[PDB]
């Protein structure tokens, strides 16, 4: 009876949850209309984690879709699997952020957060024993970045004892969609280290590389990249929804991953990825899920895990597998390359087995990694931000909303303290 | 199509009935007994050939 | 009349308890519905007419392991109030299992224990199943064992606890929760039997020829050890042994109450056709270091006291010849202040095999529960893992903000440090 | 509880519910004889002529015929994979067997082995009921809407 | 479990690889689609249910031979990313295949080798196939063999190299690519088996009466040689010979690992009826110099050790009786420090006949792989061709400009010169 | 009641053992299933010497089969009478020795030598009183030679008062199966002198002489050589398993055949070896056995007894015979050619009469002879060893496994010690 209240942030958050709620509905056997056409009783036992019982056998998500431009709301609602969401949960603005982190956080965020926090309170008070609020948003834009992280702020003093599983895509070194990406990312990380409980870091440039290399799909869209993050957002809360030989919910994962309160950014990955030319020639076994689990190219962050030591790690195994093969493979990855693992923690790897695999798969696993290698992606965004700020570039668009330049200096301070504290555990 | 979902002819795929069964020890016991019977058959065939 | 109450704490205890009561129903012929188509008194309570309910409580803070029992094939067996659930799990936190979310469920647990103790006329002891590596098993197990010591004085409590293995483990804060649990199971648990997952995986891979062992195949033989321990409570025998009688022989000193367990004739179905299982043969294999249920090498230490549990076609003569040859063996060693060392128990019931299981149908069995000085290296290895984590203050902020103070780790390690030195002090020759 | 039927003797009842369970009980001593479990929730049961088979249709589009002794499904058949499978009943002679689904179809099988004899599709809505005439002349099989269907047995 | 990982390098590597895996699909009954309608474990790895995939990688810088496998008769046999292709070829240049373009593609090669090593339980050796006359075989074959020594230590590596002919060859810069390859495969390959194209040309004309043979005809009976020397692991026999057994019974010294090859019955369909293929005749036919796979004269030198691998209906008496006659003949000469010089391996599986091939169905077969001091005349003849090359610096700007320093020409020159001295001193009584 | 523990090593020992357990279980009346189908009561009286009674009346042989190549124990399961053996005693390796003495004795054999001693200790303590340990293996190989002699060294140190029987086959003079035979043969016989209580030398090309000249087999199968070996090994343990007029176990044979401790290398031969064409023409009588027994072509070693004088001898007679007429043949063979018998040992021949003949045969005999002519096949191996070792050829595959060149000079000198002490008795 530990439920999850989902928060959707901006353009990226609405589309990433348009496909996320499609996955778990087909996983739970819920049709696009909303009735239960599922075929067995393990689905019905845990629907309360994500959906709500309604009249007539309907199942509606605890999804609070919120943004500042109604165009994204029209796309998700009119598309397939768009009728499951509650119409009154479709709160939205009219002006739009316009890539301005200050606008999404100060000027037009003010008259919309009070509207969306009432939907949060209505959703959170109705359910019985909260586990945490899951939020998916972006750090490059302003609709889901400035307003999304302020939703994390105001929800934190109101519910401090609950979890906060935030998913954040970050700006890329290789390809930049917007110009103010270094400004919006660094100002959102400052609000994320102090407020969020644990952070799962995603990025677009790794997802293009994963789809090109592993999946052999030479022209990815936003469709197949969104379905990869949806395949992992399901994997984190897999043990809540289904029984297993060794269960692990969100607070199992936080205590075994972060040793210190500020080291709560992670890297994620999904194991059984294969190209259509390679499906008939690959066998699903725990030895080969494990080797694809720890591969550097399989991870979904720009930071190469070979550079930085793994401080802690966890494994979310799904399917019918023997726990000795889970235990021996994770022991084997600790000893063959012990130089890649931190020395003042023995048995860095957490493991847990969920007895229900995802839709159409024999076995699957989801990796979470607290590595010190992720300091290089915060550093790279930081050096993007410092180059712009020394010449006062694009700051008049930010100082016009009451945000003085004094807070930019301290936003870089703990930005550099995050990469300083990650570096001193590496040595 | 669907990226992480296999294509109905792969070793990774399960039916909707198959993905919700949970008897790991039972299935491994059945596989062990079947493997031992097959090994006995192979030994008998090799004995006949020799 | 003789009865025991088997309490099960956390994810490990219920899955052991699921396998335990599966085998206990087969031994007494009870169908899973609870109706049998006087040997059943120690475990089951004859309720009304034709209904047998087990004497157990299944408490866990996480619902997911408990509602599987509430839904599965054994849902009709257990009384609905006997299975105790909570809203949220302890989440690998000893402080959460002891202080914050363990206090609102410890009061309801004693209520079910009191009503179960009122039902039984002669209560013989308590069997506690838990894992010290987790939060609910260690933390809430600490609170329940603390309350049962105050509430029920002088009563036996038997610690069948699961312990972290040296090389194989599945959580990061297992050194923290296990050291804090050792501060509790000393002063409260009367006789504690260590159980280690990796030693069973050594048994499951080698003795049973199961290349991929799991927790279900693990628990089926762990359920056999506890069933073999209580065999004389339910069936007759040449040399009956009782629960309060193990305490009079296996613990020479009050602070030395850790037991290593072993089961002799662990043979698969296909291997059983060729092997001849004699009483002397299985007794030799019961003392093998590979056949121990804990990852120890008992050659390292000296045996303080040993107890043997024979089931099936065992005449009291070949047990006396078997213990004579194993006493004279040089590769084994007994401590000099305990010249006799053995306690022998014989039960006439052959062991029962679970359907669809792994162990073969055998006529004889040995269950050895032994106290040795090789259990010191269990605590020494955990002390190294705790000190290596506590030096740089890792994961402490989770424990501190959930009720504890910082110095509770110093009390628990210093308590375990005394538990390290007294094993060597007793085992030293004089 | 979905399906229920008296035995050949008046002393015993049989039942089949949505808890993935079906059972045979004694009227006199009101206690269970034995309990059979399944892997999906049931949607109907029927009892053949003189104890030989008890058949149950589930939510997961399959027909399972059972013998009372030896607890294992004697024969399971996955069928009508378009939509759900709704209701069943038994011939009194024990030679025929009706099956209805959430498809537009009704099916006729045999108790010894599943062999399709019945027609393709007449009724509009998903089925709700069955039960051949006591001389095997016909079958009134009814849909979910206000439609009844009269059938003559070939 | 016994398993090998056969890596194929270069145009000769893929073409022999495409021919040998056709042969390996015939002993075990594996269909071209990949479905069989425990002996197959050493070559084909069981993935899922019903599918058997080869334990090979096909790496080549030129994508015009790799896609032929990807569009030919064996599209469904191979795991598609096992076949590694490149943008452009090494262009007969050892320097290009070792320094310029071989550096980026070798990383993908070790990635796929790491998958194959972890998948199979017990390795037994790496089989290599390359032509040292070409750029990819010399260059990329060198860099791959450098890596396998530092990743998998003390593991047996088996060398099967197509070596340049004395008389007729298809390359002009073939002295350069051959010399630089032998500097790297001296201390890396545990077993090296030379193969010479004009020796196999001479076999096809006489023994097989094919007046116009192609590369397809040459690769088929080369594939029979590789299949025979691995036939003991696949099929049970009286005297099992292992892959690890080959090193322990053929090389007396760690730098002398070059061995000849000869497959004894090479008979067409029409000639099979008139020849009584007895075990004494084929064993005598194996030691005959015109049946050797290298254009060398073993009468000039002396055999250091010999290996005999027997297939089919061979009893162990008449293999012992046939080698008794061999040791008595004075034409064959043995070193005085090896009185007993044979290793005999007997299997019970007759060799399989390929559809459309020229080798007829036979009952008994021999595969003779032997170390000899006459092999030193092979390197000494190519010593003279490289010295004529490097005397006035022909075709060096393609090498020096593409990465490598010209000092490595003399370093590989001096190494093969020491190898010439080493063969001449081991043969001295 | 005087139990014999059989241990087999390598490809040769398992193939020798497979034919050995076929012959012994045939004359005991034991089927491949495991039951008893005999027609006489004499078979079940002494059956515990070779077979352990199990549950259900099955008899399981007291055999420990070892090899470092796992496929070879699949060949003994595939062979007939292959399901009588206990699966637990089938200790197996993974790598394989590959005709290397050092790989079987130090590097790769050490990881398996703990489990072989584990089952030998289990098997010895099960029976009441040991009579000895019987091993059949090779000296030219790597597993039967390397891992065998390490096991013989280990079980001699642990059990010093128990007898030792080595039916070790030795490398051949004429044609050799492998090149590195003298390296393995000299190192094996160095460990055999101070460990084996008595050694029985067999040669394959002496067995081919029997199958060609005497048996008239045009194409002898490789298993037909093991039939001749199994006929002798069943004959050495004849008096233990069956009653007789004069009984002689393995210890009584040792005390009569071994005048001095290091001279424990024998050569043996089974007597009634007749072809099927000449089966009807030969009278199966005691004098026809004796003179055919002492013939040089019968003996299964390459060393000819005519070259050197007999030191001692042993005869093991089975069937319906007369004690005087058996003994007078032994006095006659010592006087008609007295030059081939040593002078300072009167009555060089020991004889035992057993009353139970082999199945289907009216009367048989087995010879064991200690001769000073057996040095001819040790000087020959020393001739092979001195050629290879002087130029240090084929040595890097031995020095890479830990042993140095000084261990080669140990075996070279100790080989030359045995041929020195044998030679000075020939004078
Ligand atoms: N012997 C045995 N041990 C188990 C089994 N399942 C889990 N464990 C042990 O339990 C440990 C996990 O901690 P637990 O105490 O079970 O976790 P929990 O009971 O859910 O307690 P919380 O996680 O705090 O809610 C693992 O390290 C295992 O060693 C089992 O089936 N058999
Ligand atoms: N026996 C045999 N030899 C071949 C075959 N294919 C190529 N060769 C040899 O290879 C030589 C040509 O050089 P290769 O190594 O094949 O050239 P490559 O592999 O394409 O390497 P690059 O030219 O750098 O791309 C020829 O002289 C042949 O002797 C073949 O199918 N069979
Ligand atoms: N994976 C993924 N990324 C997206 C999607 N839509 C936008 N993005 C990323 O979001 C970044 C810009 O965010 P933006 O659309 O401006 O967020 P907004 O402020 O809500 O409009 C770009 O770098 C895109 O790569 C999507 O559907 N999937
Ligand atoms: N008589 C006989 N000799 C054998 C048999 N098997 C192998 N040999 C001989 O043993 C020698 C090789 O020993 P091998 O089996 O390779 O020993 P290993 O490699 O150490 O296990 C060869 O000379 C063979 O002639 C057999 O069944 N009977
Ligand atoms: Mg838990």
């Amino acid at each position: 009876m530990r439920e999850i209240v989902h928060i959707q942030g901006g353009q990226c958050g609405n589309q990433i949850g348009a496909k996320f709620w499609e996955v778990v509905s087909d996983e739970h056997g819920i049709d696009p209309t909303g009735t239960y056409h599922g075929d067995s009783d393990l689905q019905l036992e845990r629907i309360n984690v994500y959906f709500n019982e309604a009249t007539g056998g309907r199942y509606v998500p605890r999804a609070i879709l919120m943004d500042l431009e109604p165009g994204t709301m029209d796309s998700v609602r009119s598309g397939p699997y768009g009728q499951i969401f509650r119409p009154d949960n479709f709160v939205f603005g009219q002006t739009g952020a316009g890539n301005n982190w200050a606008k999404g956080h100060y000027t037009e965020g003010a008259e919309l957060i009070d509207s969306v926090l009432d939907v949060v309170r209505k959703e959170a008070e109705s359910c019985d024993c909260l586990q945490g609020f899951q939020v998916c948003h972006s750090l490059g834009g302003g609709t889901g970045s400035g307003m999304g992280t302020l939703l994390i702020s105001k929800i934190r003093e109101e519910y401090p004892d609950r979890m906060m599983l935030t998913f954040s895509v970050v700006p890329s070194p290789k390809v930049s969609d917007t110009v103010v990406e270094p400004y919006n990312a660094t100002l959102s990380v400052h609000q994320l280290v102090e407020n969020a409980d644990e952070c799962m870091v995603l990025d677009n440039e790794a997802l293009y590389d994963i789809c090109f290399r592993t999946l052999k799909l030479t022209t990815p869209t936003f469709g197949d990249l969104n379905h990869l993050i949806s395949a992992v957002m399901s994997g984190i809360t897999c043990c809540l929804r289904f029984p297993g030989q060794l269960n692990a919910d969100l607070r199992k994962l936080a205590v075994n991953l972060i040793p210190f309160p500020r080291l709560h950014f992670f890297m994620v990955g999904f194991t059984p990825l294969t190209s259509r030319g390679s499906q008939q020639y690959r066998a699903l076994t725990v030895p080969e899920l494990t080797q694809q689990m720890w591969d550097a190219k399989n991870m979904m962050c720009a930071a190469d895990p070979r550079h930085g030591r793994y401080l802690t790690a966890s494994a979310l195994f799904r399917g019918r597998m023997s726990t000795k093969e889970v235990d021996e493979q994770m022991l084997n990855v600790q000893n063959k390359n012990s130089s890649y693992f931190v020395e003042w923690i023995p048995n860095n790897v957490k493991s847990s087995v969920c007895d229900i695999p995802p839709k159409g798969l024999k076995m699957s696993a989801t990796f979470i990694g607290n590595s010190t290698a992720i300091q290089e992606m915060f550093k790279r965004v930081s050096e993007q931000f410092t180059a712009m700020f020394r010449r006062k570039a694009f700051l008049h668009w930010y100082t016009g909303e009451g945000m003085d330049e004094m807070e930019f200096t301290e936003a870089e301070s703990n930005m550099n303290d995050l990469v300083s504290e990650y570096q001193q555990y590496q040595d | 199509g669907n990226p992480v979902m296999p294509a109905r002819n792969a070793p990774a795929f399960c039916d909707e009935y198959d993905r919700f069964n949970r008897d790991v020890a039972g299935e491994m016991n059945a596989k062990k007994q079947q493997n031992l019977q097959k090994k006995e058959e192979v030994y008998a065939v090799k004995r006949a050939e020799q | 009349m003789r009865e025991v109450i088997s309490i099960h704490i956390g994810q490990a205890g219920i899955q052991v308890g699921n396998a335990c009561w599966e085998l206990y129903c087969l031994e007494h012929g009870i169908q899973p519905d609870g109706q049998m188509p006087d040997a059943f008194n120690t475990f089951f309570s004859e309720t009304g007419a034709g209904k047998h309910v087990p004497r157990c409580i299944f408490l866990d803070l996480e619902p997911t392991v408990v509602d599987e029992v509430r839904t599965g094939t054994y849902r009709q067996l257990f009384h609905p109030e006997q299975l105790i659930s909570g809203k949220e799990d302890a989440a690998n936190n000893f402080a959460r299992g002891h202080y914050t979310i363990g206090k609102e469920i410890v009061d309801l647990a004693l209520d079910r224990i009191r009503k179960l103790a009122d039902n039984c006329t002669g209560l013989q002891g308590f069997l506690v199943f838990n894992a010290v590596g987790g939060g609910t098993g260690s933390g809430l197990g600490s609170l329940l064992l603390e309350r049962l010591s105050v509430d029920y004085g002088k009563k036996s409590k038997l610690g069948f606890t699961v312990y972290p293995s040296p090389q194989v483990s599945t959580a990061v804060v297992e050194p923290y929760n296990s050291v804090l649990s050792t501060h509790s199971l000393l002063e409260h648990t009367d006789v504690a039997v260590m159980l280690d997952n990796e030693a069973i995986y050594d048994i499951c891979r080698r003795s049973l020829d199961i290349e991929r062992p799991t927790y279900t195949n693990l628990n089926r033989l762990i359920a056999q050890v506890i069933s073999s321990l209580t065999a004389s409570l339910r069936f007759d025998g040449a040399l009956n042994v009782d629960i309060t009688e193990f305490q009079t022989n296996l613990v020479p000193y009050p602070r030395i109450h850790f037991m290593l367990s072993s089961y002799a004739p662990i043979i698969s179905a296909e291997k059983a056709y060729h092997e001849q299982l004699s009483v002397a043969e299985i007794t030799n294999a019961a003392f093998e270091p590979a056949s121990m249920m804990v990852k120890c090498d008992p050659r390292h230490g000296k045996y303080m006291a040993c107890c043997l549990m024979y089931r099936g076609d065992v005449v009291p003569k070949d047990v006396n010849a078997s213990v004579a040859t194993i006493k004279t063996k040089r590769t084994i060693q007994f401590v000099d202040w305990c010249p006799t060392g053995f306690k022998c128990g014989i039960n006439y019931q052959p062991p029962t095999v679970v359907p669809g299981g792994d162990l073969a149908k055998v006529q004889r069995a040995v269950c050895m529960i032994s106290n040795s000085t090789a259990i010191g290296e269990i605590f020494s290895r955990l002390d190294h893992k705790f000190d290596l984590m506590y030096a740089k203050r890792a994961f402490v902020h989770w424990y501190v903000g959930e009720g504890m103070e910082e110095g509770e780790f110093s009390e628990a390690r210093e308590d375990l440090a005394a538990l390290e030195k007294d094993f060597e002090e007793v085992g030293a020759e004089s | 509880i979905v399906g229920a039927a008296v035995m050949a003797d008046d002393k015993h009842v049989a039942a089949a519910s949505e808890d993935r369970t079906w059972s045979l009980w004694d009227v006199g001593s009101e206690r269970v004889r034995t309990t059979w479990r399944g892997q999906s929730m049931f949607r109907g049961m029927a009892v053949s002529a003189d104890k030989v088979s008890v058949v149950t249709v589930t939510l997961d589009r399959k027909i399972q015929m059972w013998d009372v002794r030896g607890p294992d499904p004697r024969w399971t058949k996955v069928e009508a994979h378009g939509k759900e499978v709704g209701c069943v009943a038994s011939d009194h002679r024990g030679a025929a067997f009706a099956t209805g689904g959430a498809d537009q179809a009704v099916r006729v099988w045999d108790w010894r082995n599943g062999g399709e004899v019945g027609g393709a599709a007449c009724h509009s809505a998903p089925v709700a009921a069955m039960a051949f005439s006591p001389d095997d002349a016909g079958l009134v099989s009814v849909a979910l809407d206000g439609s009844t269907c009269f059938w003559q047995l070939t």
